[PDB]
């Protein structure tokens, strides 16, 4: 506290009134977790699927290049 | 192919015992077969191979690429 200005430093605020806002906090925490969980879901499903499968059989086409049959 | 390869078969015993005219009774005959085939940059489905395949019943593929890595037989 300042003659002119009160500064709050807390660890964690929330802006609701009664003591049981945990009940709140809840709402914060399963929306992140859920993204959190969510991503995971997109990093495996497109980026480690898709790059592995286009790089699978590559050399079965490059060998046969020249041949004429 | 198929009149060399469709001699190879198991015959009962009343084949042989026709055939012995009665010198062989208790057993039964047999033939088996182990042709071998040669690929191109393992190209199945050239001519030979492919009718090949259609006759025998099954086939082993040796693949060029295990038997570097060390699996052997390929």
């Amino acid at each position: 506290v300042q003659p002119h200005v009160v500064t709050v430093l807390a660890d964690t605020a929330i802006r609701a009134d009664n003591l049981d806002e945990a009940a709140i906090l809840e709402a914060r925490k399963n929306a992140e977790q859920l993204l959190a969980n969510q991503k995971s879901d997109l990093d495996s499903a497109a980026a480690l699927a898709a790059l592995a499968e286009t790089a699978a059989q590559l050399e079965t086409i490059r060998k046969i290049k020249n041949r004429a049959q | 192919h198929s009149r060399l390869l469709e001699r190879a078969s198991r015959v009962s015993a009343e084949y042989v015992e026709k055939f012995t005219n009665g010198a062989v009774t208790g057993k039964t005959g047999s033939l088996t077969a182990l042709p071998i085939i040669e690929t191109q940059a393992g190209d199945v489905s050239a001519f030979v191979p492919t009718n090949v395949i259609s006759i025998t019943d099954g086939q082993i593929f040796l693949e060029t690429s295990l038997f570097n890595a060390g699996i052997r037989p390929a």
